[PDB]
RNA sequence: AGCUUGUAGUCCGUAAGGGAGACAACCCAGCCCGUGGUUAAGGUCCCCAAGUGUCGACUAAGUGUUAAUACUAAAGGGCGUCCCAAGCCCCAGACAGCUGGAAGGUUAGCUUAGAAGCAGCUACCCUUCAAAGAGUGCGUAACAGCUCACCAGUCGAGGUU
RNA sequence: CCCUAACUGGAGUCCGGUGAAGCUUACAUUCUAGUGCACAGUCUAGAGACCUCUAGGGGGAAGUGAAGACCCCGUGGAGC
RNA sequence: GCAGCUUGCUACCUCGAUGUCGGUUCUUUCCAUCCUGGCCGUGCAGCAGCGGCCAAGGGUGAGGUUGUUCGCCUAUUAAAGGAGAUCGUGAGCUGGGUUUAGACCGUCGUGAGACAGGUCGGUUACUAUCUACUAGAGGUGCCCGAGGUCUGCGGGUAAGC
RNA sequence: GCUCAGGAAUAAGAGCUGAAUGCAUCUAAGCUCGAACUCUGACCUAAAAAGAGACCUCUUUAAGGAUUCCGGUAAAAGACC
């Protein structure tokens, strides 16, 4: 039979296509430290879009030296607390926590997602860990942070997000020092992130509900007189009669949406302070205005509006420095019509 | 350009008239498949 | 038709000529080769069968064409005498219905074998043995059997 | 022994390695490994390759013979490169 | 406990299965990542290969990377552990890469017969290489 | 070919008919098929502003009437944005005859053609007389 | 052709039980019930009862680990490896190398200028010395040397068909 | 049709009331190869499998409906 | 000699029914390689060819006639490879052809009728019991009681060409 | 709007060292390179991994969990925030 060959429809390097655990994202690895002792990644929530008018300067580019528009997504970032410091441990069977130890002071609303910590041993439990790490057992160390959502306003919950993040250093006792320096402080967002750099973006995507294999994997309708016989929206065949089974690759209907996605080198416009240089006439639509400090990244993140984001620096970059981007206006328009 | 070395260590050797392995130059049969009868590399 | 369609011995003979009908003729024209006239070749070797068969009178042709050929361009014209010895007496029948009345008719002629027994036989000097069995080499390639080469006469002579 | 047509090459030893510049119109140089201890020296149209280990002297040699081999043109009439005149 | 420091593979596999299914006290396997597999060092890879790349994805057979699951699968053939016995058997042997902390200097014992040095030639591969072939950190 | 600054929407479809704004002698032409489309199953091959094509002339003079011939898109009746964002569109499509390279047969071009082409092919814009 | 049609014996049909992975007709066995004992076919690393059995060799391919069998690949080749026999040269000295020699004449007959040992008749081109050639090849209009065949000094034990 | 998208009303999804029929030797959470009247969920050897429930389209149960309408046979019929 | 992808041969299964040809949709397997990756030879200057070896990751399209498979033709294209899955796929679709009952043309027959020749017309049933798969939940098992943050035995991928 | 490599081990193949067979030889041991293939590295999922996990905190007539109530970044019912 003389078949007419066709790329397989979706892609199967996101199966099984469920609903994601939690509502926050977690990272599964973590870069290569290239430089001083600092965190490697960052969470802020996401608000809306507009454009900026830029002159351009990406190298060897077409349309260098001259104006462009380009669309911006901004993300309210309040600064983080680092509250606990976490040590692991190399074995055959990968790593293992062997240690925490938690900051004495903490904010009173850590108390809807945990019960609070008391302040126990905090000189003693350094030093423990610092005996572990003289004697060549800790491999690596890991910090603790959460947000302090009550700030904000576009965002309904008063409860803290817990997460766990990487210290960048050329070695363990570089980075348990810097821990012991930073521990129980508040972290902003320019002490991370180097205007004009890349990022990597993490987050749950926008849920769609139960949908059908047309809008969930992209298949074709059907065409022609088939498209009034009772079929149309539905897939053609679910196996041949050998193997007398359905085949996981073939699609069918499910959860759409509210998985967790990564997207690669979306670049760092601008760090601003003042939220009065970003909102329109009339705020963003369902969320508001902006009260403290943000940071506008060039093109689309994943998930919607009130939606949690992690940065962490970028994993598979290319480009060479790049530098401060030169913004000349940014549209305050409204949103709403 | 013809120079003796090139012409030394490039197209000095023997060919299994065969599956076309080159073989070295005092040998009558091929590395690789045994064929007796081996040609020698073309000249100019 | 292949080769081996008909070789086989499965069945009883059939040679009779005046009982079939319509034989088609041979292509081998001469069974003697070489010098007839001498008799004073001191060595005599020749090629033996290692296994019961039929051989086609097309293979035995083909089989004469190529000896001849390499014993005339090595030893020359009047330095050997080879002899073919097995004539085809079989018939053989082609089923040309399906296997409504499926006897067959003629088709063809064989020459049926025995383990151990002389085909080809070359006599030659004591300077030409190498010549005469790299030439009854060949000949036992187009040949439908397994074939090992025996020298008869003069064995103390060549070894 | 080194041999050349139009293009003349720069054979520099920097390192563990030998960098094989302008190569028959070449930007990207070729790189040769070095094993062992086994020194190397460039004068003129010929290399030296001292050492104290047979197949390590004799190993670096092949690796600087065959990183300098065109594949895409005829032996008759393109010959250039490194070449053994005596081996080890 | 048994060091498999320098074993031939199936032989060490079928002695303990014996004694395990003759009914006693547990059995530990120690270094389980320099056991001999005799044989050419192309046919080995392309046979284990060939058993990795195997199965189904809901229901076939899920071939194990790390090397004492490999040690463990390999005893666990000669075992009828299906039945009862079987699986009263198989709860009773623990397979560990390097040496755990708790059998840390304890006393050991080996196979007699399955020696590398009861071997003709030098044509074997260890089991360590095989488990880094098939793309296993251990 | 050579990039250009702005992006087109593939709009004009195999099986369209333009009305050729040159001298030439011919007034409507066929798309046949497009240069440089490989394209996937079921898709009919479309061509944009600034791509060569293979067309048929349907009406005009008898001596071009049926003839194959190579012919680019100036104009399109669908959107585009230019790089420092607007969109600009026209209100009717248009072709030109040419040559492989880009010479156009005629020497005469009548109506405005995007400025794109007008990079990517120097001899139409020479060619035209306004360009906006 | 696990096709069709004969014939002798024995079977399945209508035949348990034991062994072959399962197996109508293959091997042991033709069978009333209960208990003890020894064997047949077949097996004895584990699954699985009983040998990680003994003696002498072979295979390096996971080849093989498959009585019969409707279930198991051929011609041809192998300076792969293990054996037998037959010839030939041989420590006063065989083979592979180290060496040079291959000098007398010739530049062989050759019309093209030239196929001058290597297009095309011939013959050992030396009376003579290991060698000396009508002679393969890098070279080669022709050659030429470099030198092929072919012997000679040289090592120092088996070599070769 | 390229190439599909949004929307409207009736079903479906969820809750209350009412309330049937048709396949059914038994068991049954399966997958691969072999074997077997040569097209096995049940045999042989492996591989997998914690149980219950809801929604969904129909891969398999050589799915169900039915003593084949095609071919042959019957010293069976009918019409012409 | 291999394959069983064309046509034959046989009559072992199915006549108290295993729903035919082609196309459409969707998934997968083989390599005996059309392109993409790497090599070898050449009577390979370069460009481009010719022949062979490894390699199945990705790609292999749009249209006119015809029911067509097959095949011819057109303009592109890196190339527009061939086969298997009950000649994959009708409790998914279609109904163009073949295969009922009606009628016409030609040829046979004395005639009823026939064609293995052509042409026009001609109903596509079912509420999913079991299993498989795609997603969503409730339990029980491990466990001091609860919460949080992690590791990673394993599974998937083309995520790029 | 984003959509990479780099590395390890290899196939055909190209070499080094090297004897049986004094020499020579890519192979008989041994070694070095070598593909859109394989593995690793990115990415999605994953303590119901029966070897059924590690660490920390809070508290054992409490910590804490559910139902009611006002809602939506979620949603067929459940679940989730
Ligand atoms: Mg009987
Ligand atoms: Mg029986
Ligand atoms: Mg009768
Ligand atoms: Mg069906
Ligand atoms: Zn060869």
């Amino acid at each position: 039979m003389a078949s007419i060959h066709r790329p397989k429809r979706g892609s199967l390097a996101f199966s099984p296509r469920k609903r994601a655990k939690s509502h926050i994202p977690r990272f599964r690895a973590w870069p290569e430290a290239t430089g001083e002792p600092k965190l490697q990644s960052f969470a802020g929530y996401k608000v809306g879009m507009t454009h900026v008018i830029m002159v351009d300067d990406t190298k060897n580019s077409l349309t260098q030296g001259m104006e462009i528009s380009v669309p911006v997504t901004v993300i309210e970032t309040p600064a983080i607390r680092v509250a606990a410091i976490r040590a692991y441990a190399e074995d055959s069977t990968g790593e293992k926590a062997i240690a925490e130890v938690w900051a004495a002071d903490l904010d009173p609303e850590l108390k809807r997602r945990i019960p609070i910590p008391a302040a126990g041993n905090q000189a003693e439990a350094l030093e423990n860990i610092g005996k572990l790490i003289e004697e060549g057992r800790v491999s690596d160390v890991r910090a603790v942070i959460y947000t302090l959502p009550k700030s904000l306003t576009g965002v309904p919950k008063k409860v803290p997000d817990i997460m766990e993040s990487g210290i960048s250093a050329r070695d363990l006792g570089t980075k348990f020092e810097y821990s012991k320096t930073i521990l129980g402080t508040l972290v902003s967002v320019t002490d991370v992130f180097k205007n004009g750099t890349l990022v990597d973006t993490a987050a749950i995507t926008i849920g769609k509900g139960t949908q059908g294999p047309v809008k969930r994997w992209g298949i074709q309708l059907m065409k022609g007189k088939h498209s009034r016989q009772g079929s149309l929206r539905q897939v053609g065949t679910l196996g041949a009669f050998n193997p007398s089974r359905v085949s996981w690759r073939v699609p069918q209907m499910g959860q759409m949406g509210y998985h967790q996605r990564t997207e690669f080198n979306k670049r760092i416009l601008k760090i601003g302070s003042d939220g009065e240089e970003v909102t329109p006439e009339g705020g963003f639509i369902n969320y508001g205005l902006v009260r403290g400090d943000y940071i506008l990244i060039k093109g689309s993140v994943p998930g919607p509006s009130k939606r949690l984001i992690r940065l962490r620096d970028p994993i598979r970059a290319k480009k060479a420095d790049l530098g401060e981007p030169n913004i000349l206006y940014i549209s305050r328009e409204s949103k709403q019509g | 350009a013809r120079f003796p070395e090139a012409e030394e260590r490039l197209l000095n050797k023997k060919i299994c008239m065969k599956c076309n392995a080159r073989n070295a130059i005092r040998a009558t049969r091929c590395r690789k498949c045994g064929y007796g009868t081996l040609r020698v590399k073309s000249k100019e | 038709k292949p080769g081996s369609m008909y070789r086989n011995v499965r069945q009883r003979s059939f040679t009779r000529r005046k009982y079939m009908g319509g034989v088609p003729g041979s292509q081998v024209i001469h069974y003697d080769m070489g010098d007839k006239a001498n008799t004073s070749f001191p060595v005599k070797i020749s090629l033996i069968v290692e296994e019961k068969c039929q051989i086609r009178h097309t293979a035995l042709e083909a089989a004469r064409i190529t000896a001849n050929r390499h014993l005339v361009a090595d030893t020359g014209k009047m330095g050997f005498y080879m002899k073919l010895r097995v004539y085809p007496h079989e018939v053989i029948r082609e089923n040309k219905s399906g296997m409504r009345r499926a006897f067959g008719k003629n088709v063809g002629t064989a020459a049926r074998v025995k383990p151990m027994q002389k085909i080809f036989t070359v006599a030659v000097e004591k300077q030409n043995f190498k010549a005469a069995k790299e030439a009854l080499w060949h000949a036992g390639q187009k040949l439908p059997t397994p074939c090992r080469i025996v020298v008869d006469e003069g064995a103390e002579l060549v070894q | 022994s080194i041999v050349y047509a139009h293009f003349p090459m720069q054979v520099k030893v920097d390192g563990k390695t030998l960098i094989i510049g302008n190569f028959l119109g070449e930007k990207k140089p070729r790189f040769a490994k070095i094993i062992g201890e086994t020194k190397v020296k460039v004068s003129g149209n010929d290399v030296t390759i001292t050492g104290i280990n047979k197949e390590d002297v004799g190993q670096t040699a092949a690796n600087i013979e065959q990183k300098t081999k065109i594949k895409r043109f005829d032996p008759r009439i393109f010959q250039d490169g490194i070449y053994i005149v005596q081996k080890a | 406990v048994i060091d498999a420091k320098g074993l031939i593979l199936g032989r060490l596999a079928s002695s303990v299965a014996k004694q395990l299914l003759s009914g006693d006290e547990k059995v530990y396997i120690i270094n389980a990542e320099q056991a001999i597999i005799s044989g050419s060092r192309a046919a080995t890879l392309r046979e284990y290969r060939e058993t990795r790349e195997r199965g189904a994805t809901e229901f076939g057979p899920y071939f194990p990377k790390r090397p004492d699951r490999i040690l463990k699968r390999t005893i666990r053939g000669m075992l009828p552990y299906k039945r009862a016995r079987g699986r009263d058997a198989m709860s009773r042997l623990k397979v560990y890469v390097g040496v755990p902390y708790e059998l840390k200097g304890a006393e050991t014992v080996t196979i007699p017969d399955a020696d590398m040095r009861l071997l003709s030639s030098s044509r074997y591969v260890e089991l360590g290489e095989v488990s880094q072939k098939m793309g296993s950190k251990f | 070919m050579k990039g250009m600054r702005s992006n087109i929407p593939r709009a004009l479809n195999a099986g369209a008919q333009i009305a050729c704004v040159d001298n030439t002698g011919a007034k409507v032409v066929e798309i046949i098929s497009v240069k440089k489309y490989r394209g996937v199953k079921n898709r009919m091959p479309c061509a944009g502003i600034g791509d060569m094509c293979v067309v048929s002339v349907k009406k005009g003079t008898p001596e071009m009437r049926k003839q194959v011939l190579l012919a680019v898109v100036v104009r399109q009746k669908q959107e585009f944005r230019r790089p420092d964002g607007l969109h600009v569109s026209f209100e009717d499509n248009a072709m030109v005859i040419t040559d492989e390279e880009g010479i156009p047969k005629g020497t005469d071009i009548k109506g405005p053609v995007a400025r794109e082409v007008a990079e990517r092919f120097p001899k139409i814009g020479t060619t035209a007389s306004i360009i906006v």
